[PDB]
């Protein structure tokens, strides 16, 4: 047959069907059925077996018969009730008509930006496990453009990540935390604005991750710690963070933590709160207290890592500091 | 270990 | 949290290999039988995110020609992938007491050609295909495992540039770090073809730092030997420095030499056996 748009109106149908009560026999399976080789339909009108994608007939008619029906939510707000390669397809959909431009418009960035609970649907995603890594891709796109990134950073809502990676299900958790760094690093100007407004509260709830039960969330949050201080953007969030005690003490004891590779991580945080020129009061206080203490821990300090120059240069650079007050 | 304080 | 040791049980080390080892295992909760990998974050460091990687891959695939996901544990530094049971062993354990004829070998290619032809069309690579990676199942099934390294590609960065395999297996365009896609799955089934006629790959004999200058200035490889030529030029099809005018792993199994003979599958508990009794020998 082969329908332009009838087959959006076929899949608004069926997902009608699958989430009314019972049902189950005949015609549940039926529905269930149906929703998928229309995903496929739907699928191959923007990819296209073996014969290009009609930039017209397809796309235009699609994309707009997609916005017009409310279908992107319909298939983000039952996302659950659809089939595993289902699931697949969904995702790959709303990916492909997200990247979508015409001109120098991208038309579903502006779809979403009125139909802003899509974001919203897909984040709170994280809470259901049949669905949480699906949402987590189809989220993370979203998230490539500012105009949504901005939505969800700004929202109270996204302070939810702090118990989303940290759920019990390694791999979901995981995932938040891919979506929650790409957040924070991807749109340096945006997330520098968030983090010097936020501070107090965000870091608050940022240093309950440097303390978690969970070793890759506390290798992996102090790693990203490291990444957010020492980046250019952050120039003010990085002096506020160097010049409290408290934090310095924390690095200091993450220096001689169980893991190797968590220390090393403390080690790229640490580094800055003594290459900073403008120290302040107890910064001094706890290094010249601590001095050669200091001077014989970076010496004998994972010596074993000479595949790495810049390390063994930066060790040099910190016992040349710490004994120069 | 280290001095605090 | 959620702690493995206690909801999953680990038997008998079923093999160990780079990241970490493999146990076979049951499910407590269900009691299913399970194999069990167990990484060391801590010691690893491939990196930690690429590593998860495996993880991803693995756990989109639903094919009974990639081995199936369960899901994954933290315990404290120690990661367990828990992921389907395969009885049967490798396909390189099933060749060491001795050859093995053409129906065999084409049935093999065939079942790995299903699963190379899931896998790119949704466009993911394997990257390390080799008889040591194609598990069977007590019941002779096929399916794919390792990967591992298994790339993912978008619909930008279509192309891949990066610099993963095992030395003999690789793609002349792999080990220059050219451009390379799904057609490098293609390559190394070739001289997985061969490796299983010949029992072992083109240049085994060499040191990996010979064979990676090898690979890419010299002529593909071919099957030498009592060896039909339905494969001779199926082999040939696939060993072409070339990537682009290799085939795809739909029409390789349209192939010639995969017809005769497309034998079904448990025609291969005979493999298992046979290596069941050389083993105990
Ligand atoms: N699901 C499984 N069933 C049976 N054996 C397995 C399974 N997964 C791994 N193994 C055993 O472990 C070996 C190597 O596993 P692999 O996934 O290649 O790890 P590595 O990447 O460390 O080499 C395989 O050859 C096989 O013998
Ligand atoms: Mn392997």
């Amino acid at each position: 047959m082969a329908s332009p748009a009838d087959i959006v109106k076929n899949l608004k149908e069926s997902m009608a069907v699958l989430e009314k009560q019972d049902i189950s026999d005949k015609k549940a399976e039926k529905a269930t059925e149906e929703v998928s080789k229309n995903l496929v339909a739907m699928k191959e009108i923007l990819y296209g077996t073996n014969e290009k994608e009609p930039q017209t007939e397809a796309v235009a008619q699609l994309a707009q018969e997609l916005y017009n029906s409310g279908l992107l939510s319909t298939l983000v707000a039952d996302l659950q009730l659809i089939d595993f390669e289902g699931k697949k397809d969904v995702a790959q959909i709303f990916n492909n008509i997200l990247r979508r431009q015409i001109g120098t418009r991208t038309p579903t960035v502006e779809y979403i930006c009125t139909q802003q609970n899509i974001l919203f649907m897909l984040l709170k995603g994280y809470e259901s496990p049949e669905i949480a890594l699906n949402c987590g891709i189809m989220l993370r796109e979203c998230i490539r453009h500012e105009p949504l990134a901005k939505i969800i950073l700004w929202s109270e809502q996204f302070y939810d990540f702090f118990r989303y990676v940290e759920m019990s299900t390694f791999d979901i958790a995981s995932d938040a935390f891919a979506t929650f760094k790409d957040l924070l690093t991807r749109h340096k100007l945006l997330s520098a604005e968030f983090l010097e407004q936020h501070y107090d509260r965000f870091f608050s709830e940022y240093e309950k991750l440097l303390h978690s039960e969970n070793y890759v969330t506390k290798r992996q949050s102090l790693k990203l710690l490291g990444e957010l201080l020492l980046d250019r953007h952050n120039f003010t969030i990085m002096t506020k963070y160097i010049s409290k005690p408290e934090n310095l003490k924390l690095m200091m004891n993450l220096l001689r933590d169980k893991s190797r590779n968590i220390q090393f991580e403390a080690f790229h945080v640490f580094k800055v709160f003594v290459a900073n020129p403008n120290k302040t009061q107890p910064i001094l206080d706890i290094l010249l207290k601590n001095q050669a203490k200091l001077i014989e821990f970076l010496s004998k300090f994972q010596n074993d890592r000479t595949e790495d120059e810049q390390f063994n240069d930066e060790k040099t650079y910190l016992v040349k500091q710490i004994r120069d007050l | 270990d280290w001095i605090f304080e | 949290m959620a702690d493995p040791e206690e909801l999953f049980t680990k038997l008998e080390k079923i093999g160990k290999g780079s990241f970490g080892e493999v146990f076979k295992g049951i499910d407590n909760r269900t009691q299913k039988v399970v194999a069990i990998k167990i990484i060391d974050l801590e010691e690893a460091e491939d990196e930690i995110e690429d590593i998860q990687q495996e993880i991803t891959v693995l756990s989109q695939c639903d094919s009974p020609y990639v081995t199936k996901y369960y899901g994954s544990y933290l315990k404290d530094t120690k990661l367990w992938i828990i992921m389907e049971y395969l009885g049967g062993g490798s396909a390189l354990d099933l060749l060491e007491p001795g050859p093995l004829d053409e129906t065999q070998i084409a049935t093999i290619l065939r079942e790995i050609l299903k699963g190379l032809d899931y896998l790119h069309s949704e466009k993911k690579i394997h990257r390390d295909i080799k008889a040591a990676n194609v598990l069977l199942s007590e019941h002779g099934e096929v399916k794919l495992a390792d990967f591992g390294v298994a790339g993912q590609l978008t619909d930008t960065q279509i192309k891949r540039n990066e610099f993963v395999g095992t030395p003999f297996w690789m793609a002349p365009e792999v080990i220059k770090q050219s451009a390379y896609d799904s057609k490098a799955d293609i390559w190394s089934l070739g001289i997985t073809a061969i490796e299983l006629a010949r029992g072992e790959p083109p240049h085994s004999e060499l040191h990996p730092m010979k064979v990676l200058f090898l690979i890419p200035k010299n002529n593909p490889p071919t099957l030498e030997g009592n060896y039909s030529k339905p494969l001779k030029e199926f082999v040939e099809a696939c060993l072409n420095k070339e990537p682009s005018f290799r085939p795809t792993a739909k029409e390789l199994l349209k192939h010639k030499f995969i017809l005769r003979n497309a034998k079904k599958t448990s025609y291969l508990t005979e493999l298992i056996d046979r290596y069941k009794r050389w083993k105990a020998e």
